[PDB]
């Protein structure tokens, strides 16, 4: 059940830059060697994304807003971040959505949970790396949706070497449907955790007919407790290095380019500059001298 | 002179639907013991089954059967995806309020339909089932709320509304309303107050791998001839050929600049084919004048 | 340049709806009864003319 | 003008049962020539409300 | 003279209904339900084009 986890410091929010990240496939049609213009909710180019660390011990997991969608990215090494909760009050008085990943399989539930002060996970038994404790909610009385996905095996492995996992997600909630887009990338970081440059498109993953009102959310983290973690459930734990970034979507118009094989390789944000406005009017990525 | 165009004609017709055996569970929906209340309406997912349109016509009179974006007659010739059924019960007066773009208590505080809705609405009267002599009070609804609902949302929270200022904060006195009420369904009110049963079917068409589609039989597949094809309800005429492209698992069709389908995934063996018009031409006839010859 | 540009524009104007529910004739003829399909097809024909 | 500002917010109200107009937009909606019946009944006749 | 007259005609051509019920877009959108307001709006759009 619920324990109060003190002993983590207060620091102001850190910010970083979005080097053209967070673009997804808008439809389910094959196209090739074409420039297509679309209008939707995207993440603006060169935005300021909020940056969080889990390294005192710096356990930042506040309750963040949810305006029109969320771009969520996480660079990590040992599967410390597991899932999310979404809702409006989160106090058993209104419905709320839950996405969790145990050591076995994904769980999705839309129930009148009563979430207590600090949700988290424990155990990480020494030499065995097993998960046994599950401390998220206290009760789930009335509800209508429920889903347990296929079984898989999480190795529950620890890591301290060069970061090699970058996972990006996009969350949207429109007309009773909760849409998820996802992508994975192996990366060599070597550097102070600054969201590498590049271009990559996310692909649709799941659509859920939950039908609830969503205004806020929060992340679930598993905690490292063994011999080198002296103390009880409030002090005897280890951090493990992880970091995650949050940005917000807005309604834009984008110009996309498909190569011959059918993969999106470039984009133009038509509200970034005047030159982007020019390219987006001409429907080309190159311009010649003139006015 | 230019006269006409020559044009090769098709040889034969083929059909290619997926192979699914079991029928859809339309029984559990239209023949439930009791229906849910409008403020807590239900939703069921129908997928991976052969749909049918005759069984409805075969059972009890189901009047007020009106559809949006598709004619009721053609429902058996199509192939669907993401089919959902929402069922509830209301009074007979408010059945006109279930439509895309409307006003009234139900549309604003209980159940809104999106403006671009495509699907079918069914409603029929039920007095021998829901009305009891003393009046059924198990069917409730919501009367008060700050703001209207967005399409396809529900609200089961129960707390005292504060119409005026200075909230009373759970004492439930006057200047405060309990937002839920109840219907009286005495079997004596008349036609304008009978309890009516409503079902709303929603779906979208021809843009993704389909699983719920109607009863039809498949033909063998033929390549390299001008034929009449029909893939999951996408009719057309032309020549088919094995392709070199590479579809991702969530794609089924491929489109060109003019936005016309020109590649397709066969829904039995999962291979990609390419579609081409079979022949074209122009014909011109050279003559020396009928005053001279007829050659 | 002028010729090629004009022909490409003409080819690409085919992917417009002109108020109808779709830009494909066969799909309008399916999933609709005649006395309603006539309006959509009228729209498409006038646009292309 | 039919300002009921000191009507909807009054305490002594017991039966304001309004069947075609929600009591909020009474002011946002108009009417025509008004004719009001003021009279008394007894409790055994509040059935008539 | 020619240029001025052409521009005056073009501008004043914006107060015709071309068969719709009104020449004001917001008036068409309200007072009608969407699926038949859209045909009126398309009528106006074609006239102006
Ligand atoms: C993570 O959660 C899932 C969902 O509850 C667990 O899987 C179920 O666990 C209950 C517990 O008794 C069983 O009754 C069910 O049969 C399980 N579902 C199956 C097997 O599909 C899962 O066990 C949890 N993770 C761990 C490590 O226990
Ligand atoms: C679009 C954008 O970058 N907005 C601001 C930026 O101007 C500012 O410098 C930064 C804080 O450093 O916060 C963000
Ligand atoms: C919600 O739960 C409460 C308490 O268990 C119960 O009284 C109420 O009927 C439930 N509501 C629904 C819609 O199930
Ligand atoms: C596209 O596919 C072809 C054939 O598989 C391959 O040779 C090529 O490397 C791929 N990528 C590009 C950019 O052509
Ligand atoms: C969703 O919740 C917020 C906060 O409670 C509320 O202001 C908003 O009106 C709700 N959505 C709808 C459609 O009422």
């Amino acid at each position: 059940q619920c324990v109060n986890l003190t002993t983590r410091t207060q620091l102001p929010p850190a910010y970083t830059n979005s080097f053209t990240r967070g673009v997804y496939y808008p439809d389910k049609v094959f196209r090739s060697s074409v420039l297509h213009s679309t209008q939707d909710l995207f993440l603006p180019f060169f935005s300021n994304v909020t940056w969080f660390h889990v390294i005192t011990k710096r356990f930042d997991n506040p309750v963040l807003p949810f305006n029109d969608g969320v771009y969520f990215a996480s660079i990590e090494k040992s599967n410390i971040i597991r899932g999310w909760i979404f809702g409006t009050t989160l106090d058993s008085k209104t419905q709320s959505l839950l996405i969790v990943n145990n050591a076995t399989n994904v769980v999705i539930k839309v129930c009148e949970f009563q979430f207590c002060n600090d949700p988290f996970l424990d155990h990480k038994n020494n030499k065995s790396w097993m998960e046994s404790e599950f401390r998220v909610y206290s009760s789930a009385n009335n509800c209508t949706f429920e889903y347990v996905s296929q079984p898989f095996l999480m190795d529950l492995e620890g890591k301290q070497g060069n970061f090699k996992n970058l996972r990006e997600f996009v969350f949207k909630n429109i007309d009773g449907y909760f849409k998820i887009y996802s992508k994975h990338t192996p990366i060599i970081v070597r550097e102070p955790e600054d969201l590498p440059q590049g271009f990559s498109a996310l692909e649709p993953l799941v659509d859920l007919p939950i039908g609830i009102n969503i205004t806020r959310f929060q992340t679930l983290l598993a905690l490292h407790r063994s011999y080198l973690t002296p103390g009880d459930s409030s002090s005897g734990w280890t951090a493990g290095a992880a970091a995650y970034y949050v940005g917000y979507l807005q309604p834009r118009t984008f110009l996309l380019k498909y190569n011959e094989n059918g993969t999106i390789t470039d984009a133009v944000d038509c509200a970034l500059d005047p030159l982007s406005e020019t390219k987006c009017t001409l429907k080309s990525f190159t311009v010649e001298k003139g006015i | 002179y230019q006269t006409s165009n020559f044009r090769v004609q098709p040889t034969e017709s083929i059909v290619r639907f997926p192979n699914i055996t079991n029928l859809c569970p339309f029984d559990e929906v239209f023949n439930a013991t009791r229906f849910a209340s409008v403020y807590a309406w239900n939703r069921k997912r129908i997928s991976n089954c052969v749909a049918d349109y005759s069984v409805l016509y075969n059972l009890a009179p189901f009047f007020t059967f009106k559809c949006y974006g598709v004619s009721p007659t053609k429902l058996n010739d199509l192939c669907f995806t993401n089919v959902y059924a929402d069922s509830f019960v209301i009074r007979g007066d408010e059945v006109r309020q279930i439509a895309p773009g409307q006003t009234g208590n139900i549309a604003d505080y209980n159940y809104k339909l999106p403006d671009d809705f495509t699907g079918c609405v069914i409603a029929w009267n039920s007095n021998k089932l829901d009305s009891k002599v003393s009046g059924n009070y198990n069917y409730l609804y919501r009367l008060f709320r700050k703001s209207n609902l967005k399409p396809f949302e529900r609200d089961i929270s129960t707390e005292i509304y504060q119409a005026g200022n200075k909230p009373c904060n759970g004492v439930a006195g006057f200047n405060c309303y309990f937002p839920l009420r109840s219907y009286g369904f005495r079997p004596t009110y008349g036609v304008g107050h009978q309890p009516y049963r409503v079902v709303v079917l929603s779906f979208e068409l021809l843009h993704a791998p389909a699983t719920v589609c109607g009863p039809k039989k498949s033909t063998n597949l033929v390549k390299n001839k001008c034929v009449n094809f029909n893939f999951n309800g996408l009719k057309g005429t032309g020549v088919l050929t094995e392709s070199n492209k590479k579809f991702l698992p969530f794609q089924q069709f491929g489109r060109d600049i003019a936005d016309t389908t020109d590649a397709v995934r066969d829904p039995q063996t999962l291979e990609i084919l390419d579609i081409t018009p079979c022949s074209f031409g122009g014909v011109s006839v050279i003559t020396p004048g009928t005053n001279t010859s007829n050659q | 340049n002028h010729n090629a540009q004009a022909l490409n524009t003409l080819v690409k104007q085919l992917s417009s709806k002109f108020g109808a529910i779709s830009s494909v004739l066969n799909d309008i003829f399916s999933r609709l009864d005649p006395p309603e399909a006539e309006v959509q097809i009228d729209r498409l024909i006038t646009g292309r003319l």
